[PDB]
């Protein structure tokens, strides 16, 4: 999708 | 008093592209603005000068900070690793918002993005805490570099960086 993660970047 | 604004000179393959110029909210997120603020300076030893923004999506975000592993697995606070979310007073409400990046509830370091559309879906689980004063243009520059799944075509990085007031 349209995350903003840290480290595990999810969809 | 007067809330900070900081500076990013950006550059692409390091050629300078030009100045962007962000206001930070320190009268609603005085914590939050002050980690941005002291990173932007280098003040404690270390920050955001020389790093590079590692994944940009058009329509979404520019993503960056991870001063440390440049890959979006780095990065740490002026208060030690992670710090908690502050509060969550305000909304990802359009292009020029600055917000926290994160890996859940209460895990900020120093990464960061720049939104180039409103992301409504982020509300209550990313720290907003700052907007782009001037340099909106420089943000859409960089967008050109991003791609689909977040890879940039060239090397986007902060030349310089630090606090105008």
């Amino acid at each position: 999708x349209l995350l903003v993660t840290a480290g595990l970047v999810l969809a | 008093m007067v809330n900070p604004t900081v500076f990013f000179d950006i550059a692409v393959d390091g050629e300078p592209l030009g100045r962007v110029s962000f206001e930070l909210f320190a009268d609603k997120v005085p914590k939050t603005a002050e980690n941005f603020r002291a990173l932007s300076t280098g003040e404690k030893g270390f920050g955001y000068k020389g790093s590079c923004f590692h994944r940009i999506i058009p329509g979404f975000m520019c993503q960056g900070g991870d001063f440390t592993r440049h890959n979006g697995t780095g990065g740490k606070s002026i208060y030690g690793e992670k710090f908690e979310d502050e509060n969550f007073i305000l909304k990802h409400t359009g292009p020029g918002i600055l917000s926290m990046a994160n890996a859940g509830p209460n895990t900020n370091g120093s990464q960061f993005f720049i939104c180039t559309a409103k992301t409504e879906w982020l509300d209550g689980k990313h720290v907003v805490f700052g907007k782009v004063k001037e340099g909106m243009n420089i943000v859409e520059a960089m967008e050109r570099f991003g791609s689909r799944n977040g890879k940039t075509s060239k090397k986007i990085t902060i030349a310089d960086c630090g606090q105008l007031e």
